[PDB]
């Protein structure tokens, strides 16, 4: 019977140019690499008390999944990949009750390649406070999972729309969100 | 305390000796270290995908590399051509799958985050189960030391992303005055029952 299951997962992306290293323990991001600073980034900040990693090590990794995949994309004789639109939902980490501090969640899943622009609009407005974001997390059929998160003050005269963007999408995909 | 990372093989680039709409190629690297019982018996898989599809694949349960799709053949032979790079994977079990898990198993096999249990009414009552980890986990509702399985409908496991989950579990009554409702759930991290009355 299996019972844990530990996922190294990295990718490279052209002609974006975009690649990332990350481990997934069942379903969830253990830490990822940051390329440009190149430092480990540990989910949980506590998880780095327990563990280290030499983050350079994923930079080499990545240069060898480039190098792979420019000989894969001649092979193919330059077939490109087939567009898959996400499916996108939206929930809050709690229960929401009034002025009561609570998170926006926007789940993105079940989509390739891993590229997509995500805003979040309240009331109109887009904003920029306290947002933040996981990496491309892995999954079983190869598609791709993000998560997206807003802190807000729930209120009953605001109202909330997550905007995700993607090459395989008809049109962009607003999800509503309302007390 | 290092945390170790498996290293991918480069493919040959003398396949034959010396002689924004724009397309998307994607190339996707996968390394699976499958636990089962504990650390008794681990798996690992190497997953190599060009545009979402595997082409190409290590098991060590096989214990050396197969191709997947026609266009994963050059990759397998020459792999394992070089018959000390295929020993080497062989003992990665070992030296990367079950090393992880001993490194790992600290704060991820035996983490563990006790759920907060909220009923509120909504015609209906809500048991809102939130925070927890693992996702594993079993709600019930009682009513009066009495249980019915109609008019319960379950949001299923919510994985936040941030390695808690939640749930929610509403079940289908008007509440008169009298009864007594109470809502139970069984969890890893908790040695007894947690209990939620309304």
């Amino acid at each position: 019977k299996e019972e844990h299951v530990i996922i190294q997962a990295e990718f490279y992306l052209n002609p974006d140019q975009s690649g990332e290293f990350m481990f997934d323990f069942d379903g969830d991001e253990i830490f990822h690499v940051d390329m440009a600073k190149k430092e480990t980034v540990w989910r949980l900040e506590e998880f780095g008390r327990f563990a280290s990693f030499e983050a350079q090590g994923a930079l080499a990794n990545i240069a060898v999944d480039k190098a792979n995949l420019e000989i894969m994309t001649k092979r193919s004789n330059y077939t490109p990949i087939t567009n898959v639109p996400p499916e996108v939902t939206v929930l809050t980490n709690s229960p929401v009750e009034l002025r009561e501090p609570n998170v926006l969640i926007c789940f993105i899943d079940k989509f390739t390649p891993p590229v997509v622009n995500v805003t979040w609009l309240r009331n109109g407005k887009p904003v920029t406070t306290g947002v933040s974001e996981t990496v491309f997390l892995p999954r079983e059929d190869h598609l791709f999972r993000k998560f997206h998160y807003l802190p807000f003050l729930p209120s009953t005269e605001d109202v909330y729309d997550c905007r995700v963007e993607h090459w395989g999408l008809d049109e962009p995909l607003l999800k509503h969100w309302e007390f | 305390m290092k945390w170790r990372m498996a290293t991918p093989l480069l493919m040959q680039a003398l396949p034959m000796g010396g002689g924004d709409t724009r397309p998307r190629f994607l190339w996707q690297l996968k390394f699976e270290c499958h636990f089962f019982n504990g650390t008794e018996r681990v798996r690992l898989l190497e997953r190599c995908i060009y545009n979402q599809e595997e082409s190409v694949r290590f098991d060590s349960d096989v214990g050396e590399y197969r191709a997947v799709t026609e266009l994963g053949r050059p990759d397998a032979e020459y792999w394992n051509s070089q018959k000390d790079l295929l020993e080497q994977r062989r003992a990665a079990v070992d030296t990367y799958c079950r090393h992880a898990y001993g490194v790992g198993e600290s704060f991820t096999v035996q983490r563990r985050v006790e759920p907060k249990v909220t009923v509120y009414p909504s015609n209906l009552l809500v048991c809102s189960v939130s925070g927890f980890y693992p996702g594993s986990i079993e709600v019930r509702w009682f009513r009066n030391g009495q249980e019915e399985k109609a008019g319960v409908v379950s949001t299923g496991l919510i994985q936040n992303g941030d390695w808690t989950f939640q749930t929610l579990v509403m079940l289908e009554t008007v509440p008169r005055s009298g009864e007594v409702y109470t809502c139970q759930v069984e969890h890893p991290s908790v040695t007894s029952p947690l209990t939620v009355e309304w």
